[PDB]
RNA sequence: AAACUCCAGUUGACACAAAAUAGACUACGAAAGUGGCUUUAACAUAUCUGAACACACAAUAGCUAAGACCCAAACUGGGAUUAGAUACCCCACUAUGCUUAGCCCUAAACCUCAACAGUUAAAUCAACAAAACUGCUCGCCAGAACACUACGAGCCACAGCUUAAAACUCAAA
């Protein structure tokens, strides 16, 4: 309201690819965390539900991290087999 | 199996035997089934890995134990 | 204590602007300040608009007063500065000279935790 | 950086309240979820939109918005190409992350062990 | 030069110009797209209201405007009474996560008009008011 | 569907309400609890333990009195669903949530894992969960149900809270 306009929340066209522009907005929008936000603002989210929603979504960033730096890990032994018949 | 070439071809130079195969549950404490009941079980085996490839004891480390058979490990 | 006052003046002219500090800086040492340095940060635009005393502001002039005041001389200096037409902002921060930076060594990795589950083939 | 776990969890020696309340122990298992299905995207849609505009100005007749239905048809066409492509090349060809079936079979070969042998 | 996303700032002069018009000057098309209905206004840059254009306004009812063709129907009719007081170039602020959000900016450029902007101003609170309890479907 | 139609959208002005991101942090406090800014005061103890009742605190809800009111919202009213619908879904609105002053004194007040000190060896250990133990002290508990009851006492509590039995009954829980 007090703000300037135009320049929260902007994105310029280029050669008049909306396309691209709102596929950009979206991205920085959900990078930012605004896209969740709104969805649980429709509704008003109990305490005691925000705070077990922090806790599965803490405990599914720690399993999906290790899990991945174990992929990242193991796919150098995805080569083919040295000792075919042994 | 990087050396399961190499561990063969001696125990035949050494007139002895080797399994540097799977080992399927048995050959020692289900002997008489699978080979015969006739069969003479090793007086000696020699681990040169005691550990499988998941990284875990070799069953035959136990199986020789069992069988009460003296065994030698690196 | 040792304070700084920032404060953001409203955009007038230079004859307007010397008698609202002096006017200002009187009034801390009137309740019992001693007065340090007087620093000009310039004349920009605002962040937002800021409406004050039936005025909607879109520019100011952001001056800093550095001093040493008793404790109880806070509280009767704010209620100084929303009385002040000409003062569109003005807060009372602890200076923050007077607050010695602990020296850091570097960041310690953490390993990860450990024994958190029984060792049991589950 | 994963986060950390320190005194995170209700214990004997964590002399503070509990900040995490797993539900499943957090040991990593030896398998991974499989992938979900996709909902998919709509295609030819503004080729349909055109075409079923003309018919109401034309009174739905196919002789003028022929130039219109053709862009619904190619389109229709170049789209199901497409799905037969999609489909096959995606499983058969490697591209970015692995499969869940062959990752599993990496998973398994380095299991973790939450126990002492 | 090169290509910014980034908006030029009225103060400090740039050379981007749209039919010799600033971006200043550009009207603005201000869509409000909610769960049930898309609203679309254009004005000019001294809010002077040109167009007003709505999914009940083109005789859709009930759950028809909770659609994304009645967007676009919605943009095609406010495309094509702006275009008539000489609008061409406009400035998109998108306010609401409907299903008629993406469908009115294509509405719109199917009526003749330009867009060079997109911006967002979703109201979002730093908590404020509380919202209606959760439903139970 | 009802409802509303001094309605809706842009712009501008405008809170005794509530405090995005940060926070992938893990801190403060006895616990309850605490996550917008500034300032003032300020966070017991140089052995440990130590109370249903002493002393002092204690979420939400609720009472009494006086104010405030954006939104939400038990009750209630209307609309619909349904065999019915005193419900789930929609709308509207109230007590209430907020402030000040008193009261009430409860919780799955549960990290269901007492306070202090210590250990990682030995028989590790019914099971599961959050590995198993030692010393010391306080508190509590001895089949299920009757029973977060009855009586008694106490309490600003008068449909209340605390404390809290037995008989009948079963051979299991
Ligand atoms: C090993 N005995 C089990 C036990 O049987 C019990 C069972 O005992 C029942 C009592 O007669 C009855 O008055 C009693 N009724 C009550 N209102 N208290 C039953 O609760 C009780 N059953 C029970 N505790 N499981 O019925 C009795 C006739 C029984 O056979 C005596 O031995 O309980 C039965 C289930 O009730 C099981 O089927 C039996 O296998
Ligand atoms: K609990
Ligand atoms: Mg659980
Ligand atoms: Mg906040
Ligand atoms: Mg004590
Ligand atoms: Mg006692
Ligand atoms: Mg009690
Ligand atoms: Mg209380
Ligand atoms: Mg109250
Ligand atoms: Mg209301
Ligand atoms: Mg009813
Ligand atoms: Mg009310
Ligand atoms: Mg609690
Ligand atoms: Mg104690
Ligand atoms: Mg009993
Ligand atoms: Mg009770
Ligand atoms: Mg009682
Ligand atoms: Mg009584």
């Amino acid at each position: 309201a007090k703000h300037l306009k135009f320049i929260a929340r902007t994105v310029m066209v280029q050669e008049g690819n909306v396309e691209s522009a709102y596929r950009t907005l979206n991205r920085i929008l959900t990078m930012d965390g605004l896209i969740e936000d709104i969805k649980h603002r429709r509704y008003y989210e109990k305490p005691c539900r925000r705070r077990q929603r922090e806790s599965y979504e803490r405990c599914r960033r720690i399993y999906n991290m290790e899990m991945a730096r174990k992929i990242n890990f193991l796919m150098r032994k995805n080569r083919a087999d040295p000792w075919q018949g042994c | 199996r990087q050396f399961s070439y190499l561990i063969e071809n001696m125990a035949r130079d050494c007139g002895e035997y080797a399994h540097t195969r799977y080992f399927r549950g048995g050959m020692l404490t289900n002997a008489r089934l699978l080979f015969g009941p006739t069969v003479r079980l090793p007086d000696l085996i020699i681990f040169l890995h005691t550990l499988n490839n998941i990284f875990e004891p070799h069953v035959a480390v136990r199986d020789a134990a069992k069988m009460n058979i003296p065994t030698v490990g690196i | 204590p040792r304070y700084e006052l920032a404060l953001i003046l409203k955009a007038m002219q230079r004859p307007e602007t010397a008698a609202t500090l002096k006017r200002t800086i009187e009034a801390l040492m009137d309740r019992g300040a001693i007065v340090r340095d007087l620093e000009n940060l310039g004349e920009r635009a605002l962040p937002y608009r800021i409406s004050a005393h039936s005025q909607q502001h879109n520019r100011g002039g952001y001056f800093l007063v550095d001093f040493y005041a008793p404790t109880a001389a806070v509280e009767s200096m704010v209620e100084h500065l929303s009385r002040d037409i000409d003062v569109i902002r003005g807060n009372i921060v602890k200076h923050p000279l007077t607050q010695e930076l602990k020296e850091c060594e570097g960041i310690v990795p953490v390993p990860l935790a450990e024994k958190l589950y029984s060792t049991k083939k589950r | 950086a994963t986060p950390s776990l320190r005194g995170r969890l209700a214990r004997f020696g964590n002399p503070r309240k509990p900040v995490l309340k797993p539900n499943k122990p957090l040991i990593l298992a030896n398998r991974v979820g499989e992938r979900r299905r996709e909902k998919g995207e709509a295609t030819c849609i503004t080729e349909m939109s055109v075409m079923m505009a003309c018919w109401k100005q034309n009174e739905f007749r196919d002789d003028a918005c022929r130039k219109e239905i053709q862009g619904f048809l190619d389109c229709a066409a170049r789209a199901q190409e497409a799905r037969k492509m999609r489909s096959i090349q995606e499983t058969l060809g490697e591209s970015g992350s692995l499969l869940p079936n062959k990752l599993n079979k990496l998973l398994q070969r380095f299991p973790n062990k939450p126990y002492l042998s | 030069t090169k290509f910014s996303i980034y908006p030029p700032i009225p103060g400090e002069e740039s050379s981007l110009r749209w039919a010799g018009k600033k971006f200043e000057e550009i009207p603005i098309a201000h869509i409000k797209a909610s769960h049930n209905n898309t609203q679309i206004q254009v004005v000019s840059a001294s809010n002077e209201p040109l167009a007003f254009a709505s999914c009940g306004t083109e005789g859709f009812r009930n759950a028809k405007k909770g659609t994304g063709i009645a967007a676009q129907t919605a943009g095609i009719a406010a495309a094509a009474r702006a275009k008539q007081k000489g609008v061409i170039h406009i400035r998109v602020v998108v306010k609401g996560l409907g299903p008629g959000r993406l469908s009115a900016m294509h509405g719109l450029i199917m009526g003749g008009l330009e867009v060079i902007s997109i911006t967002d101003n979703t109201p979002i609170p730093h908590n404020g008011c509380r919202p209606r309890k959760a439903r139970k479907l």
